[PDB]
C-alpha cells in the first residue's frame, strides 16, 4: 500500500527566546521510504541532521530531522516534506515495564532506486543498537553499551551472516515479484523479535510484509504460517513443508531471543531501567495547549479535564514524540460556559500530575 | 547432482603449493572447507556465506581460499607442511544462519605431506588359494589377498572375477595397519578376503584377481632417485581355479 | 564450547544400539547427527531443536535441551550401519561445533557357527604363508600376537546377496610359523578346529 506521512514540528527543550534549543521535525507513518525533509527559516533552507531510517511494527517508516541549534529570536521556522502520496510539498510551521528486542529487515527490488537494496536494524526497547546496509556491508553498533560490551569478533561474525541474509532477501524478493506478476519498485520487510513482560511472561513474533502490507505471519505455538493472499499462500505451503525450520524458529523466539534480550538488558541497565518524570507546561493561543517534556519510558497518559472530568470532544492526541536526548515529549489540545476550570492531567510513574490551566 | 571434489589423493613434498577444486551442482549459496583428523571432530578452515564474501574459520593458519563462482570454492595451500596431512572435505549448504539447513559433503580429499618422497612405494600384492580342508568341510572357498609394504596410505583394493568386479563374499580391512609400528618411517599392509562356493572355485575356467589401486607421484613430479618412480599404478595378483 | 560422545561401540546384526551425545555450548540452535562410512562423505541423518523424539525409519534421535543430552537410536542393525556417527550442535552464533564421532562396529549374526583354522596354499608370487580363522561366532575373540614378525588382522568390514562371515587372517615370513600356533591364546569356544602339524 501507500501511506502519507504524518508531520510534527517541535523543540527539544521549552524555548526561552535566548536559550539555543533543538528544532525537531518528526516525520512518521509513511510508506514507501522515498522521502526528503527540509527545515526552513522564513522560507530559507537550513542545514539539518537526519537520523537513520527506522521502522515501526505496522511496517511504516519514521525519521527524526533536527537542526543543530535554534535560539528562536523572533523568526519563522517551518518544515518541508515531499512524498509520493503528495501532489504539492506539505508545509508545517513551528509555533510556540515490559522490555523487548526487535530485528527488522528492509528489502528493495532491483535496481537501487537510490535506496540501499538491503537494510537490517536491531532495537531493544526502541533503542537502536545494530545497523547494516548493502552499501557499506558492516555490523555496526548504534548504542555505546553495545560496542563496549561486545568484542570485535562478534561484529565480524554477524557481518558475515548479514551478507548471507542480504543475498537471501534479494532472491526472496525476485521470487515474490515473479509470483505477483509485476516488476519495478517494490519493497520487502521482515520483523522478528521477543519481549519480556514484568511478571516473567514472554512472547515472540515473526512477520513478513510486501509493499508495506502484511504478507506472512508466523505462529510459534501451532507451528504454522498465516497468509492473507492467494500469492502468500504459495510461500506458506513451501515454508510449512519444512517442519524442521518451523521448529527451529520456535526455539529461537522462545529460548535464544530471550537469552539475547536479558544479555543486552544487563549491558544497558543504566539507560533502560531509568525513569525520568515529565515537565508539564500549559499555553493558550479558544485553544489550550498542554505539553510534557523529557520523560522516560515512553509509556505516558495525558488528557485535558473540565470540572474535572475528561474531555473527549474537540481534542487532539499528539502521540509520543522523540525528544532527542533519549527522552520523549507529547501534547494535548482542546478548543473552548461560565466559571469552568480547565486543567491538564498527566500520569507517568503514576504519580498523577495536574496543572490548572484556565478559569473565568 | 552432488558436491564434486578433486582430487581424492595427493602426495606433496614440504614446501609445495597445491589447490583443491570443489564444485556444487545443487545451486547452493554457502560453501565450506573442513579438515578431518583422527581423535578430533571436524574443524572449519575457511568458509563463504555467498559469492563475493569469504571468512576465516576455526583453523585458518596456512590456508587460503577463493570463491570463483556460485558453484566453485577452491582451497589453496601455498607452502605445504607435514602438519597439514589430513582428509579435507568440501561442504555445501543452501544458506548460512539458517537453523535446520543440513550440510552436503564431497567425497573427500586425502592429503599426505612428506619431507622426502624417498619412502614412497607401490604395494606388493599376492593372492592365496583356498584351503583344501575348508572346501571339503564347509563346501565353501576363501581366497586371501595381501597388499604389503606400501607408502603412503593411498590404496583402494578390489576383487575381480572373470574380468568383472565382484562385491559379494568380499571382506576388506577398513584401514591398513603398519608393518613396523615402532618406527615412524613404516610402510602399511592391507588384507582382504573373497569367499565363493566350492563348485565355483573348483572350475579351472574361473579367473580370480586381486587389484590394488595406488595413488603416488604424477607425471610431472620430481624424481632424482635411481630406483623406479613410484607413480600411480594398479598392482594386481591373479589366481586360477583348481579342480 | 564442548561436546562429547563414545569413541567406539560394538553390536551384533539385528540388535539395537544407542549412541549418547552430551554438549555444553553458549546457546543452542539445533543438534545434527551425521553418518560417515569409512573413506566416504558424511551424510545428514537427523536433526533436533525442540525437546522430544524424532523418528525416521530405523533411525531415531532424542534431545533434552535442559540436560544438554542427545541419543541416536538405531533399531534392527544391518551390516551397512557400521560407520562413524558424528554429533554436531549449532552455537549461539550460527557456528557449528563437531564432536569426534562414534565408530560403530557391526558383527554379523551367525546362526550356524563353525569355527576353524585353515592353512591356505603358498602363493608362488609371495614369500609369506597365511592362515585363516573363520566361521566363528560374535562371542569369539581374536587379538594380536605376542610375536612381532607375525601379523594378525580381524576386524575386516564386508562390502555392500553376500557370503557374510567373520574371518581373521594371520601371516608371516618366518619358518617357525605354523597354522597350529598362529591363533594361540584366542578366546575360544568348544569344538573349534586347529590343525596339529
Amino acid at each position: 500500500i501507500q501511506r502519507p506521512p504524518k508531520i510534527q514540528v517541535y523543540s527539544r527543550h521549552p524555548p526561552e527566546d535566548g536559550k539555543p534549543n533543538y528544532l525537531n521535525c518528526y516525520v512518521y507513518g509513511f510508506h514507501p521510504p522515498q522521502i526528503e525533509i527540509d527545515l526552513l527559516k522564513n522560507g530559507e533552507k537550513i542545514k539539518s541532521e537526519q537520523s537513520d531510517l527506522s521502522f515501526s511494527k505496522d511496517w511504516s517508516f519514521y525519521l527524526l530531522s533536527h537542526a543543530e541549534f535554534t535560539p528562536n529570536s523572533k523568526d519563522q521556522y517551518s518544515c518541508r516534506v515531499k512524498h509520493v502520496t503528495l501532489e504539492q510539498p506539505r508545509i508545517v510551521k513551528w509555533d510556540r515495564r515490559t522490555h523487548s528486542l526487535r530485528y527488522f529487515r528492509l528489502g528493495i527490488s532491483e535496481p537501487g532506486y537510490g535506496i540501499p537494496e538491503f537494510i537490517s536494524a536491531g532495537y531493544v526497547d526502541s533503542h537502536p543498537i545494530t545497523m547494516y546496509n548493502s552499501v557499506s556491508q558492516l555490523k555496526e553498533p548504534r548504542a555505546l553499551w553495545m560496542e563496549e560490551n561486545l568484542a570485535p569478533d562478534h561484529w565480524e561474525r554477524y557481518t558475515q551472516l548479514l551478507r548471507g541474509w542480504q543475498q537471501a532477501f534479494k532472491v526472496e524478493l525476485k521470487q515474490l515479484q515473479h509470483h505477483y506478476n509485476h516488476s519495478g519498485f517494490h519493497t520487502y520487510q521482515r520483523m522478528i523479535g521477543c519481549e519480556l513482560l514484568e511478571d516473567g511472561s514472554i512472547t515472540g513474533f515473526l512477520q513478513y510484509a510486501y509493499d508495506g502490507q502484511d504478507f506472512l505471519i508466523f505462529n510459534k505455538d501451532t507451528l504454522s504460517w498465516m497468509a492473507m493472499d492467494n500469492v502468500a499462500d504459495i510461500i506458506r505451503r513451501v515454508w510449512e513443508a519444512n517442519r524442521h525450520e518451523l521448529q527451529y524458529q520456535k526455539n529461537w523466539l522462545e529460548e535464544e531471543c530471550i537469552a539475547w534480550l536479558k544479555r543486552f538488558l544487563e549491558y544497558g541497565k543504566d539507560a533502560l531501567q531509568r525513569t525520568e518524570p515529565p515537565k508539564v507546561r500549559v499555553n493558550h493561543k479558544t485553544t489550550l495547549y498542554c505539553r510534557a517534556y523529557g520523560f522516560y519510558p515512553p509509556e505516558i497518559s495525558i488528557n485535558w479535564m473540565k470540572n474535572g472530568e475528561e474531555i473527549f470532544q474537540d481534542t487532539d492526541y499528539g502521540g509520543i514524540l522523540p525528544s532527542g536526548d533519549g527522552t520523549y515529549q507529547t501534547w494535548v489540545s482542546v478548543e473552548l460556559q461560565n466559571g469552568d476550570i480547565y486543567s491538564c492531567h498527566v500520569e507517568h510513574g503514576g504519580v498523577h500530575m495536574v496543572l490548572q490551566g484556565f478559569q473565568e | 547432482a552432488g558436491v564434486t571434489q578433486t582430487p581424492k589423493f595427493q602426495v606433496l613434498k614440504t614446501g609445495q603449493s597445491m589447490t583443491l577444486q570443489c564444485a556444487q551442482d545443487m545451486n547452493h549459496n554457502s560453501m565450506y572447507w573442513y579438515r578431518q583428523d583422527p581423535g578430533m571432530g571436524l574443524r572449519l578452515i575457511y568458509y563463504s556465506a555467498s559469492e563475493g564474501t569469504t571468512d576465516k574459520g576455526e583453523v585458518p593458519n596456512g590456508y587460503n581460499v577463493s570463491r570463483l563462482n556460485k558453484r566453485e570454492f577452491s582451497l589453496r595451500l601455498e607452502s605445504a607442511a607435514p602438519s597439514q596431512t589430513s582428509v579435507y572435505f568440501c561442504a555445501s549448504s543452501v544458506w548460512t544462519g539458517e537453523g535446520s539447513g543440513e550440510l552436503f559433503f564431497g567425497e573427500g580429499s586425502r592429503l599426505t605431506v612428506l619431507e622426502d618422497l624417498k619412502n614412497v612405494f607401490p604395494p606388493e600384492v599376492a593372492v592365496f588359494e583356498p584351503s583344501e580342508a575348508e572346501i571339503s568341510h564347509t563346501q565353501k572357498a576363501t581366497l586371501v589377498c595381501l597388499a604389503t609394504g606400501f607408502y603412503p596410505d593411498h590404496v583402494e583394493l578390489s576383487w575381480w572375477v572373470n574380468g568383472k568386479e565382484v562385491h559379494s563374499g568380499v571382506c576388506t580391512d577398513p584401514q591398513p595397519l603398519k608393518e613396523q609400528p615402532a618406527l615412524n618411517d613404516s610402510r602399511y599392509a592391507l588384507s582382504s578376503r573373497l569367499r565363493v562356493s566350492a563348485t565355483f572355485w573348483q572350475n579351472p575356467r574361473n579367473h580370480f584377481r586381486c587389484q590394488v589401486q595406488f595413488y603416488g607421484l604424477s607425471e610431472n613430479d620430481e624424481w632424482t632417485q635411481d630406483r623406479a618412480k613410484p607413480v600411480t599404478q594398479i598392482v594386481s595378483a591373479e589366481a586360477w581355479g583348481r579342480a | 564450547q564442548n561436546i562429547d560422545q563414545p569413541t567406539e561401540m560394538t553390536a551384533t546384526e539385528g540388535a539395537i544400539v544407542q549412541i549418547n551425545c552430551t554438549y555444553q555450548t553458549s546457546g543452542f540452535n539445533g543438534l545434527f547427527w551425521y553418518q560417515q562410512h569409512a573413506g566416504e562423505a558424511p551424510t545428514f541423518l537427523s536433526y533436533n531443536v525442540l525437546d522430544g523424539l524424532e523418528e525416521k525409519g530405523r533411525f531415531s534421535s532424542f534431545l533434552s535441551r535442559s540436560k544438554g543430552y542427545s541419543y541416536l537410536l538405531l533399531k534392527e542393525l544391518q551390516m551397512k550401519d557400521s560407520a562413524s556417527y558424528l554429533c554436531a550442535v549449532k552455537d549461539s552464533n550460527y557456528q557449528l561445533i563437531w564432536g569426534a564421532g562414534t565408530k560403530l562396529i557391526i558383527k554379523p549374526n551367525i546362526q550356524n557357527p563353525d569355527p576353524a583354522v585353515y592353512q591356505l596354499r603358498d602363493s608362488k608370487s609371495s614369500d609369506k604363508s597365511v592362515c585363516l580363522f573363520t566361521d566363528f561366532d560374535s562371542q569369539t575373540n581374536v587379538s594380536q600376537s605376542k610375536d612381532s614378525d607375525v601379523y594378525i588382522t580381524d576386524k575386516c568390514v564386508l562390502d555392500m546377496m553376500d557370503f557374510k562371515s567373520n574371518s581373521a587372517v594371520a601371516w608371516s615370513n618366518k619358518s617357525d610359523f605354523a597354522c597350529a600356533n598362529a591363533f594361540n591364546n584366542s578366546i575360544i569356544p568348544e569344538d573349534t578346529f586347529f590343525p596339529s602339524p
